[PDB]
């Protein structure tokens, strides 16, 4: 303040040869004295352009210039080589940007940022990946302060790297880049991609281990959607709260829809906390009559379950409306079906007696697809069970419901399957859902399946030597986990069909089927457990990915006692050559198998090294049996092997901690050499 | 650093399993539907089921 006053009473020509100084002072390599002058020339940027004295010499006009200033001193002041010096060389820097902001001179942030060939976009992408965290504060409160007057078309890839600052793991970074794209969507309302990118940014944040940041995405999100949307008599184009809302849950519709499921996680802990209302199921029902209701509708499949206290006979009649019709899209037919019955407790039989009747007469329909057959037999599981008060009693009418609708399909498939089938005389896709329709039947009626229908499923099965083949082959899972006898029966077929048969996706099918055959019987599957180590070693990446997925969902309940082969093929799925199926396996190892025991990979070291050395003949291990197929596929040894044993070897070395570093270089050193 | 969490790794509310409860052929209940994964399962074109739609389609 007092050099502000001091440089008002000061001429030009005296300001122009003390800036002259100062500029020589600024290269003075005192850190205290090199911090005040640039604290003082974002004190002199604070106010306007020094006054144009054409008396000057060219090197004292220069110096009138804020761009020539900001081109000069925090251009090197940025690029010092000094944390704190440029942490507050940064946030002067950003300081400064937004009063050029306020200034209006936007030519100044253009030929700073995109000047004609210094890119700020590069000099960005190192301040990111600085070591100290307020330096990418500075950087992500500047980047956010330059484009909110531009349009984002032709550098939407800056708002992607954006969200890439918000993957950064730092409580700050989110805390503070939360803000930033609430405020950046409040900045200007009308931009698709933006809201787009901007709901991929936001649904991962909530799943982080601090609790906080979480709950501050929480409750921003309802601000956001929750309380923004008003009755529809309320509701106006004007009110752009509401507009914004419907808007950003009509990009909720085909876009991103496993956030659904962080929304029910976010959702639950609404139901800790109570934090529905009447008052929105109000709301939600004055906005039925909108065409916008369907992602009002699957918001309302797990919100309308709580506690159905009102009148929804609207909801049914336009049920009736949409289920009449032919084609809706699945989607909204599929949530209708689910919050009816989430409701159904508070629902008379008055309605559910048509609404079962309506059901059964478009069951003979067969006018769905598959993921509303599915929908749809749970949700009539929902009616039997509103239906009954006894177990017997829902037994009987479960049995009798699934009867009428089993005999049917079952007449069926005796007049197609059973009878003489030519190459092109049947429709696949009738005769999948049929089959499906039975397998839902089956799973709803496990005390009325015969051995007719396992003589007749066993039929379809002889009927191999393709798409049909492989969800025969899930009925038959689902089925056999009802039925052990039928699984003893068929898991040498099973095997046998497991390495014979070519096809990619009828092998992941029985992968996926005798998996969760592991998680019902495991204590019978852990002689086939190899099975699925050699299936490991699969030609298709997407099949090695969707077994890493299986391996995982075994490891995180921990349903085998552990074995080193297992060890053993954790790690030699790790030399994929896709990077990013490797990379989930060390990101699963570590946020999970790190978390749940640290000491494994220091028993199985030693054993490693020995399964990757080819060497069987240790008194005290390498006690596991071999196969000669797994034996040729574990092409693991020799120089062209080594880079990725001690690439692994290290990995495991920055798994390990110092004081398991300290303790494994005694062992090593003692029991091995 | 953190990538994204595949949706499978989580496990799936308990009042749910109670509104979908497998029962056996004596009629007692001996899970729950959400307890198996092939209710999770995508169908695709080709007959194919995946449990991430999401990612890479094989070829």
């Amino acid at each position: 303040q007092s050099l502000v006053q001091l440089l008002s009473k000061l001429p030009c020509g005296e300001y122009a040869m003390f800036i002259a100084w100062l500029y020589k002072y600024s290269r003075s390599s005192k850190i205290p004295h090199r911090v005040f002058t640039l604290d003082v020339v974002l004190a002199l940027l604070e106010l306007p352009e020094r006054e144009v004295d054409n008396t000057l010499s060219l090197e004292h006009q220069k110096f009138l210039k804020h761009k020539f200033l900001v081109q000069e001193i925090m251009f090197d002041r940025c690029l010092d080589k000094a944390p704190t010096v440029r942490s507050k060389a940064l946030s002067s820097f950003a300081h400064c940007l937004e009063l050029t902001v306020t200034s209006a001179s936007e030519s100044i942030l253009e030929l700073l940022i995109n000047s004609p060939t210094r890119c700020v976009m590069a000099m960005l992408r190192r301040r990111i990946r600085d070591e100290k965290t307020n330096v990418r504060k500075s950087a992500l409160q500047v980047l956010v302060s330059i484009l909110k007057h531009c349009d984002v078309s032709g550098m939407k890839e800056d708002l992607w790297i954006l969200q890439d600052q918000c993957r950064d793991p730092a409580v700050s970074v989110r805390k503070q880049a939360l803000q930033s794209l609430t405020e950046l969507l409040m900045a200007q309302p009308r931009c698709v991609q933006i809201q787009k990118a901007w709901l991929r940014g936001v649904v991962p944040v909530v799943m982080d281990c601090e609790s906080t940041v979480q709950e501050k995405a929480l409750e921003f999100l309802d601000q956001l959607l929750l309380q923004n949307i008003r009755h529809h008599s309320h509701f106006h184009s004007g009110d752009d709260s509401q507009v914004l809302a419907w808007a950003l849950l009509t990009l909720l519709t085909t876009e991103s829809q496993e956030l659904s499921r962080y929304l029910n996680k976010a959702f639950h802990i609404w139901s800790k906390k109570e934090k529905f209302s009447p008052t929105f199921i109000n709301n939600v029902i004055s906005h039925t009559g909108t065409e916008h209701s369907a992602p009002a509708w699957m918001l309302l499949s797990k919100i309308a379950g709580s506690s159905p206290r009102l009148d929804y006979s609207r909801i049914i009649q336009s049920w009736e409306k949409i289920s009449s019709q032919q084609n809706p899209n699945s989607n909204t037919l599929g949530h209708i079906l689910c919050v009816i019955g989430h409701i159904a407790k508070h629902l008379p039989k008055s309605t559910r007696d048509k609404v079962t009747d309506a059901v059964k007469c478009k069951l003979n329909g067969f006018q769905w697809s598959l993921e509303v057959i599915s929908s749809a037999v749970d949700a009539l599981q929902r009616l039997c069970r509103a239906s009954a008060e006894t177990p017997a009693e829902e037994q009987e009418l479960l049995t009798q419901v699934c009867g009428d609708v089993l005999s049917t399909c079952e007449h069926r498939l005796s007049n197609i399957v059973l009878k003489e089938n030519g190459t092109g005389n049947m429709d696949e896709d009738l005769l999948v859902k049929y089959i499906f329709t039975l397998g839902d039947i089956a799973q709803l009626c496990p005390a009325r399946v015969e051995k007719r229908i396992f003589l007749l499923i066993q039929s379809v099965l002889a009927s191999s030597a393709s798409v049909i083949r492989a969800h025969a082959i899930i009925t038959l899972g689902k089925l056999c986990l009802q039925h052990e006898d039928l699984a003893k029966k068929s898991i040498p077929a099973l095997v046998r069909e497991l390495e014979v048969c070519e096809d990619v996706a009828v092998r992941n099918n029985v992968i996926i089927v005798m998996c969760d055959l592991c998680i019902r019987y495991t204590i019978m599957v852990d002689k086939y457990i190899p099975n699925i180590s050699m299936c490991l070693k699969d030609s298709d990446p997407f099949i090695r990915k969707q077994t890493l997925i299986l391996l995982t969902n075994l490891l995180q309940e921990e349903f085998v006692k552990w074995k080193g082969s297992l060890f053993f093929r954790f790690v030699s799925t790790l030399i994929d050559s896709h990077p990013d199926i490797a990379s989930f396996g060390e990101f699963c190892l570590a946020h999970l198998l790190l978390k749940r025991n640290p000491v494994m990979f220091f028993q199985h070291f030693i054993e490693c090294i020995f399964h990757f050395n080819n060497y069987e003949k240790h008194e005290k291990y390498n006690k596991f049996p071999q196969s000669e197929r797994e034996k040729r596929l574990f092409s693991l040894k020799g120089k062209s092997n080594k880079e990725r044993r001690m690439k692994i070897y290290k990995f495991l070395l920055e798994h390990f901690t110092d004081e398991q570093r300290f303790n494994i270089t005694s062992k090593i050193c003692l029991s091995i050499l | 650093i953190i990538p994204l969490l595949p949706m499978a790794l989580v496990a799936p509310d308990e009042m749910e399993k109670n509104n979908n409860p497998l029962y056996s052929r004596q009629g007692e209940v001996l899970a729950s539907r959400k307890d198996f994964r092939m209710n999770t399962c995508v169908p695709h074109p080709r007959g194919a089921f995946m449990l991430e739609p999401e990612g890479m389609s094989p070829m």
